[PDB]
RNA sequence: UUGAGCUUUGAUGUGUAGGAUAGGUGGGAGGGCCGACCUUGAAAUACCACCCUUUAAUGUUUGAUGUUCUAACGUUGACCCGUAAUCCGGGUUGCGGACAGUGUCUGGUGGGUAGUUUGACUGGGGCGGUC
């Protein structure tokens, strides 16, 4: 399926191209999350001699903004109060929401599926390391503790 | 019923044909498939139960095309 | 060393037809001594069967005479009837004792049905192993032997079986005329695809190329 | 491939029911008050050489077999393969790993062994029932103190391992039955 | 992560007996030294030919599962809404996840079901025999 790149995407190239890519791949998810549109002659036209500059400002716009936000939760600390048992060991295991809204309550203003995690689940109290997906090539690392309450 | 939203496909009728050409009524049935289609125009899901020959056909008339001709059929999606 | 013309005109990616190369096969020669011209044939035959053989004789025309050692077995008039095919030695179990003695000159080993029966038992480890048995396929033991001897010995080139796939026969001195051993090697097919095993695989004769002794190497196209 | 039918066939026939080559041993007929007829026959598979039990239908039938034998004397054996002839047209003939299948132990050099052959190729050969064989190998008899029999433990030039009285030592030619894998006799 | 093939550069087969450090099969006197001759087996030896047996560099044609992922699909998990509703749909969320399942084609099994066949003569018919 031929089709037209609206960004840069992983393995297929940069924006503005044309890449010929499987049928599901490129009804499933690329076109959905606009990441690329079905290589029709009206709409390449109407993306290289018409929005092949307004939508890559837009492009590096979000990029730019995107970094903002890295820079932004570079607080690099966020208290955690969840209820454990003895020796450690959390009895209610927190997660990626509670990670989220509590650094939207004491920090960045960020999404619930946006945080990304390693470890996986966070059971236990104590530092633990999570990572944070800002945008497609840029990360962001926060230190959250697990005290208990 | 199992008939394809796009085009129509409905289950046809013909024969199972032996080694000895005994033939014995059938019917040949259309690979329907419900699937969410991703309307840009609406910022919305609409699901259609359509043919694989149907996802085809959407795949090259634009989903929206196809939902103007149904709108113009008069059938609900 | 002077076995590099063989090297510069090894083509192995152009093949050549009848016509191309027949000719060059001497002038790719630089032999001491004289040879013959050797032929090269395949056909798809399992490995593990054995109702794949084909034994027998194949006379092949116009050319080399008597140059073949024959030992024969023949009961009756004809074990003197027999030494006017100018066969060497036509006569009883003391040649069964010359191939006891382990001799190697005799080569073609013949019978007859009636003095066959010396023959079978008679180096019996030695000359079937020796690639040479006598099955009746094979006219090698017959009731007129005079009618076929002076052809056994004239001019016959005989099918062999190989434990590989290779079945690679042989032709007649280089010095002939190269037209007529065309024609001649052409006259193969009639008979090497006469009796298959029925059991055939995915061609015919995939292999088809002319060494003489070691100089020639004619790769040649299986239909033409 | 005269197709066979089942009241018609007695024992020795060779039938080729389901791709398999048959010989019929024994056959009860039977024709009850008030059914159908049927016969008993005591089948042999003749590839794996176990006897099978069918109970046919008068009208089931089956198609004959080319399945023969006659007797074709040892010559050699060359990698897989053992090689016979015939001494009344001297057709040759080569068998395989199967066909001689604890028999190789028995074969020596022009013995004269009967070979079932089908579709004109050996399935089974079978050695002549005495064959006279030496000892590649034996323990030097010493009586000792036996007050038994005893016996001893000996291989022979062909692989095989015979029970031979005591006295056999090494070189002396005994004869043993193919069939029961034992010793008969030294023959001197 | 690898397995079989194909142009392909090459190497390589170790017993008995022959000195052994013989791949097979024909044609078998070629290139400092062998060869044949001779010892020889079951086959006897330089010379290259047709290839088998592995082995290593590319284009190879590729399949094979084995991990991860989410977005298709499934959800007879939980919650919210239509709603005064253990249906259905929509929405959050969790779990599976390109498996499952379905369509066309195809091999197997299939008295579960269906359509049918199962001869004639005959001193009644059957069995026996016969055509
Ligand atoms: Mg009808
Ligand atoms: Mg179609
Ligand atoms: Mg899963
Ligand atoms: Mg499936
Ligand atoms: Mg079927
Ligand atoms: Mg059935
Ligand atoms: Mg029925
Ligand atoms: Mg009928
Ligand atoms: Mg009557
Ligand atoms: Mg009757």
């Amino acid at each position: 399926m031929q089709v037209i790149l609206l960004d840069k995407v992983a393995n297929l190239g940069s924006l503005g191209d044309q890449v010929n890519v499987k049928a599901g791949y490129a009804r499933n998810f690329l076109v959905p999350q606009g990441k690329a549109v079905p290589a029709t002659k009206k709409n390449i036209e109407f993306f290289e001699a018409r929005r092949a500059e307004l939508e890559a400002k837009l492009a590096e716009v979000l990029a730019a903004a995107n970094a903002r936000a890295e820079k932004i939760n570079a607080l690099e600390t966020v208290t955690i109060a969840s209820k454990a048992g003895d020796e450690g060991k959390l009895f209610g295991s927190i997660g990626t929401r509670d990670i989220a809204d509590a650094v939207t309550a004491a920090g960045v203003e960020v999404a619930k599926s946006e945080v990304r995690l390693p470890n996986g689940v966070l059971r236990t109290t104590g530092e633990h390391e999570v990572s944070f997906q800002v945008h497609s090539e840029v990360f962001a690392k926060v230190i959250v503790n697990v005290v208990a309450e | 019923s199992r008939v394809c939203q796009v085009t129509g496909k409905r289950p046809v009728t013909g024969n199972n044909r032996s080694h000895a050409l005994n033939a014995t009524k059938r019917r040949f049935l259309p690979n329907l498939h419900s699937h969410r289609f991703w309307v840009e125009s609406e910022k919305r899901f609409v699901t259609l139960r359509v043919s694989a020959k149907g996802m085809r056909v959407i795949d090259k008339k634009g989903i929206d095309t196809v939902l103007a001709e149904l709108r113009a059929r008069g059938e609900k999606y | 060393k002077r076995m590099r013309v063989i090297r510069e005109k090894v083509d192995a990616t152009k093949q050549y037809d009848i016509n191309e190369a027949i000719a060059l096969l001497k002038e790719l020669a630089t032999a001491k001594f004289v040879e013959s011209v050797d032929v090269a044939v395949n056909l798809g035959i399992d490995a593990r069967k054995s109702d794949q053989n084909v034994r027998g004789a194949t006379v092949l025309p116009h050319g080399t005479g008597r140059s073949v050692r024959v030992a024969v077995f023949t009961q009756g008039a004809n074990a003197e009837a027999a030494k006017a095919a100018g066969a060497e030695l036509v006569g009883m179990e003391d040649l069964a004792d010359q191939i006891k003695k382990g001799e190697m000159n005799f080569d073609v080993v013949i019978a007859s049905p009636d003095a066959m029966r010396v023959v079978g038992q008679l180096g019996q480890v030695l000359g079937p192993r020796g690639l040479m048995p006598n099955p009746k396929v094979g006219t090698v033991t017959p009731n007129v032997a005079e009618a076929v001897k002076n052809a056994k010995a004239g001019q016959v080139r005989y099918r062999n079986d190989k434990n590989g796939i290779i079945h690679t026969t042989i032709g007649k001195v280089d010095f002939d005329a190269d037209k007529l051993k065309e024609n001649l090697e052409a006259l193969l097919v009639a008979l090497k695809k006469a009796k298959p095993t029925q059991a055939k695989g995915v061609y015919i004769k995939k292999v088809s190329i002319s060494t003489t002794m070691g100089a020639g190497v004619a790769v040649d196209q299986a239909g033409l | 491939m005269a197709t066979y039918y089942s009241n018609d066939f007695r024992a020795g026939l060779k039938i080729m029911l389901d791709g398999e080559p048959y010989a019929v041993e024994a056959s009860e007929f039977v024709k009850p008050g008030k059914g159908q007829a049927f016969a008993r026959v005591k089948l042999r598979r003749l590839l794996t050489g176990t006897r099978v039990e069918k109970t046919f239908k008068s009208t089931d039938s089956a198609e004959g077999a080319d399945v023969v034998d006659m007797n074709l004397t040892y010559l050699y054996n060359d990698g897989e393969f053992w090689h016979f002839m015939n001494n009344e047209t001297f057709e040759q003939l080569s068998a395989d790993a199967k066909a001689i299948g604890d028999n190789a132990k028995w074969l020596l050099d022009q013995a004269e062994c009967i070979v079932t052959l089908w579709n004109g190729q050996p399935i089974s050969v079978t050695p002549p029932n005495f064959v006279e064989l030496e000892i590649v190998d034996t323990d030097p008899g010493l009586k000792g103190d036996t007050a038994g029999t005893g016996g001893k433990p000996a291989t022979l030039s062909t692989g095989a391992v015979v029970k031979v009285p005591l006295f056999v030592q090494i070189g002396e030619v005994i004869k043993v039955d193919t069939r029961s894998g034992e010793y008969v006799s030294r023959v001197k």
